[PDB]
């Protein structure tokens, strides 16, 4: 929205109430430990390719 | 000041709060290897 | 081997999986389905102390039930260092596996 501030060198404005907001964040802590057999991975169960 | 909906509730089983138990609703998580999936393997 | 009770098409042979890989079969000699499954494996963590203090040490079998570990000596590639740990004299389930 366009909203110009009615600035003036002897006028101000002071709030006489207040709100009490819960506002909700939410941050990403620790990931999925993922562990990798890579001869199992690469290698099916072959002798040779191990 | 309410807290009963973040303080944990001891009739979960699982303690964990109502607004924790929400959000362990919401966020859809696959049962992985915490169970170790062994046995029914022996599905992504 | 097992028993499938997937029913194959009469053109069908075999049934395949996500990565290419053969899955279930038909059997030549008797025509039934069967499913594959590959055989067991997991990880193994080894629990010690300090080498200054001591020399014992606990053995983690990972993602492997407790009906199978006691008794997974099977003529292992790498048995014959796990043997007394193989026999399994105490044996605990957790959920990384049998320790
Ligand atoms: C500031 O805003 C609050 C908003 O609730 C005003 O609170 C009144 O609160 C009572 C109960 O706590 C309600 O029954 C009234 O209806 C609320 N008033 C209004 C106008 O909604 C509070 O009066 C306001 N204070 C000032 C100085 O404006
Ligand atoms: C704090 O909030 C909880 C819920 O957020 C209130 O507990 C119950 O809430 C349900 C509505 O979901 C009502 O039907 C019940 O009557 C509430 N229980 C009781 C014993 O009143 C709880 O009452 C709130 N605490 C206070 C002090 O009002
Ligand atoms: C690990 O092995 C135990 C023992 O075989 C399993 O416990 C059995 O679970 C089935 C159903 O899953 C029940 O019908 C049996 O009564 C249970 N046996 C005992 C002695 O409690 C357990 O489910 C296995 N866990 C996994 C993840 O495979
Ligand atoms: C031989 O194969 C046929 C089908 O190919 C099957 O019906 C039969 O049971 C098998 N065995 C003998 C002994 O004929």
């Amino acid at each position: 929205a366009e909203n110009s501030v009615a600035y003036s060198n002897n006028s101000i404005a002071i709030p006489t109430n207040f709100t009490i907001s819960v506002t909700t964040e939410i941050l990403p802590v620790s990931m999925t430990k993922t562990s990798v057999d890579c001869t199992m991975y690469i290698c099916g169960d072959s002798t040779e390719c191990s | 000041f309410n807290f009963s909906q973040i303080l944990p509730d001891p009739s979960k089983p699982s303690k964990r709060s109502f607004i924790e138990d929400l959000l362990f609703n919401k966020v859809t998580l696959a049962d992985a290897g915490f169970i170790k999936q062994y046995g029914d393997c022996l599905d992504l | 081997l097992t028993e499938s009770n997937k029913k194959f098409l009469p053109f069908q042979q075999f049934g395949r999986d996500i990565a290419d890989t053969t899955d279930a079969v038909r059997d030549p000699q008797t025509l039934e389905i069967l499913d594959i499954t590959p055989c067991s494996f997991g990880g193994v963590s080894v629990i010690t102390p300090g080498t200054n203090t001591s020399n014992q040490v606990a053995v983690l079998y990972q993602g492997v039930n407790c009906t199978e570990v006691p008794v997974a000596i099977h003529a292992d590639q790498l048995t014959p260092t796990w043997r007394v740990y193989s026999t399994g004299s105490n044996v605990f389930q957790t959920r990384a596996g049998c320790l």
